[PDB]
C-alpha cells in the first residue's frame, strides 16, 4: 500500500564522435513531421531559410562594425601624400569623393587611396 | 572596374531583360505581373 | 575506453572484459559510458546465471566508486534494459535501482519507466508512475523515450482499464 | 475537436528587459498593389487588427501613378497606394504589429514603413562648451 519510491536502495552512492553521434540520435526521439503551416514556418526561421520579421533591410549585414568616423573621415590615409601640392588638391578631392559612397565599405575606400600612393609613388 | 576607372578619372526592351518579341509574348499571356495593355 | 566502447557495440563482451582488465592492471580509469558498456557485456556474456551477473554488475559498480566516477542516467537506463532480460526475478532489483537513482538526485526519464514497464508486463506499477508522471513536461534524456507511450498504453491494453 | 484537446499550450516566452523601450510618434505604413480590391482587403485587416491592439489608426488612399510605355503596341501599368498611419504606439506594440502584418502581406503587394522615434537632446548639447 505503499508508492514504489519508498523502499530499498544500493545505498552505494550520494549525490569526439561518440559525443556528436550522441545528440545527433537524441535529436531523432522528438523528430517527428510537421503538424501544420506555423510549424513548418518555424522550422524554416530556425533553418534561417526564412526572413525575419519585421523586415530589416541590413539584415546580416554590419561592415565589419565600421564606424561612421571611419567613412566620413579618411583624410588621415592621405597623410603620405604631399601635404600642400596639387596632388594634395586632387587627393582632397578624391577622398571627398570615397566619404560621400554609400555602396562602398571602409577597405575598398583604403585601398582606392593606396593605389593612387602607389601610382603617385611610381611616377 | 576599380582599375579602368582610375585612368579615366583623370581624363530593345534592356528595361526587362527580354528579347523585344518575347516580352509582347509574355505580356500578351499576362504572364507579367501588373502589364496590362491598353 | 574507446576501444572498449568499440568492442561492446559490435559484440566483442569476453574482449571488452578483458580490456577493462589491462586497463585496471595499468592503474588507469574508466569513464562513465565505458562502465555502461561493460554492464552490457557483463550481461551479454553466456553460460552464467542471474545472480553472478547482478553480483558482476554490482562488483562494476563498486569499481566505478572506486574509480570516484559517478553514474548518470545512461548508466541506470542501461542497467534497467539489460535487466529487462531476466523476467520475474529481476522485478526486486528495478525497484531498487530506481530508488537508488532517485536517491542520489537523477531525475526518472522516459526511458526507465518504459524499461521497468515492459519489465513488468510478460501490473499495477503502472498506476504509480502516472501518478508520479502526471502533469511533467520532458525533454529528451534517453534513444528509448519514444517508447515509452507505446509501452504503457500496451498496459492500458492488457489490463483492460479505460481511465488509465 | 469535439473530445481530443491539447491539454496545456507552450505559450512563448516573453521576457520583460530592463533596457527602456522605444517610443514611435508616428508609424506611416503606404502599402502599393496592382489590385485595389487586394489593397481594400488588406487594409480591412490591418484596421481591425489595430483596433483589437489597441493601436490608434487612420487610412487613406494616395494618389494612383500609372506607368505608360510603347513598344503601336502600347503597355500600361497601374500602382495603386493605401497609407496607414498609426499614432503612439510604442517599439514592442510596434514591432508586434508589423510583424503580424509584414508576415500576412499579401501577394503582389509591397510595403514601406516609415518610423519616427522620439527622441531626447544628447546630454552634450545641454549647454556649450567651455
Amino acid at each position: 500500500r505503499k508508492n514504489i519510491f519508498t523502499g530499498k536502495r544500493l545505498n552505494i552512492f550520494d549525490m569526439s564522435l561518440w559525443d556528436v553521434e550522441f545528440a545527433k540520435q537524441l535529436a531523432t526521439v522528438n523528430e517527428q513531421p510537421l503538424q501544420n503551416g506555423f510549424e513548418e514556418l518555424i522550422q524554416w526561421t530556425k533553418e534561417g531559410k526564412l526572413w525575419e520579421f519585421p523586415i530589416n533591410n541590413e539584415a546580416g549585414f554590419d561592415d565589419d562594425g565600421s564606424e561612421f568616423h571611419e567613412h566620413i573621415f579618411l583624410e588621415k590615409h592621405l597623410e603620405s601624400f604631399p601635404k600642400q601640392g596639387p596632388i594634395r588638391h586632387f587627393m582632397e578631392l578624391v577622398t571627398c569623393g570615397l566619404s560621400k559612397n554609400p555602396y562602398l565599405s571602409v577597405k575598398q575606400k583604403v585601398e582606392h587611396i593606396e593605389w593612387f600612393r602607389n601610382y603617385f609613388n611610381e611616377k | 572596374a576599380d582599375e579602368r576607372l582610375r585612368i579615366n578619372s583623370l581624363r530593345v526592351k534592356r528595361r526587362w531583360r527580354l528579347s523585344r518579341i518575347v516580352f509582347r509574348h509574355l505580356a500578351d499571356h499576362g504572364q507579367l505581373s501588373g502589364i496590362q495593355r491598353a | 575506453c574507446t576501444m572498449i566502447r568499440g568492442m561492446v557495440k559490435h559484440r566483442a563482451y569476453e574482449q571488452a572484459l578483458n580490456l577493462y582488465t589491462e586497463l585496471l592492471n595499468n592503474r588507469l580509469h574508466a569513464d562513465v559510458y565505458t562502465f555502461n558498456a561493460l554492464i552490457e557485456a557483463t550481461v551479454c556474456a553466456i553460460n552464467e546465471k542471474f545472480e553472478e551477473k547482478w553480483s558482476k554488475i554490482l562488483e562494476l559498480l563498486r569499481h566505478m566508486v572506486a574509480q570516484k566516477v559517478k553514474p548518470n542516467l545512461q548508466t541506470f537506463n542501461t542497467i534497467l534494459k539489460c535487466l529487462r532480460r531476466f523476467h520475474v526475478f529481476a522485478r526486486s532489483p528495478a525497484l531498487q535501482v530506481l530508488r537508488e537513482m532517485k536517491a542520489i538526485g537523477i531525475e526518472p526519464s522516459l526511458a526507465t519507466y518504459h524499461h521497468i514497464i515492459r519489465l513488468f508486463d510478460q501490473s499495477f506499477i503502472i498506476y504509480d508512475i502516472m501518478n508520479e508522471l502526471m502533469g511533467k513536461r520532458f525533454s529528451p534524456k534517453d534513444p528509448d523515450d519514444d517508447k515509452f507511450f507505446q509501452s504503457a498504453m500496451s498496459i492500458c491494453s492488457s489490463l483492460r482499464d479505460l481511465e488509465l | 475537436l469535439h473530445v481530443d484537446v491539447p491539454k496545456d499550450l507552450t505559450k512563448p516566452v516573453v521576457t520583460i528587459s530592463d533596457e527602456p523601450d522605444i517610443l514611435y510618434k508616428r508609424l506611416s505604413v503606404l502599402v502599393k498593389g496592382h489590385d485595389k480590391a487586394v489593397l481594400d482587403s488588406y487594409e480591412y485587416f490591418a484596421v481591425l487588427a489595430a483596433k483589437e491592439l489597441g493601436i490608434s489608426i487612420k487610412v487613406h488612399e494616395p494618389p494612383r501613378k500609372i506607368e505608360r510605355f510603347t513598344l503601336r503596341v502600347q503597355y500600361e501599368m497601374r500602382t495603386l497606394y493605401r497609407c496607414l498611419e498609426l499614432e503612439h504606439l510604442t517599439g514592442s506594440t510596434a514591432d508586434v504589429y508589423l510583424e503580424y502584418i509584414q508576415r500576412n502581406l499579401p501577394e503582389g503587394v509591397a510595403m514601406e514603413v516609415t518610423k519616427t522615434q522620439l527622441e531626447q537632446l544628447p546630454e552634450h548639447i545641454k549647454e556649450p562648451i567651455w
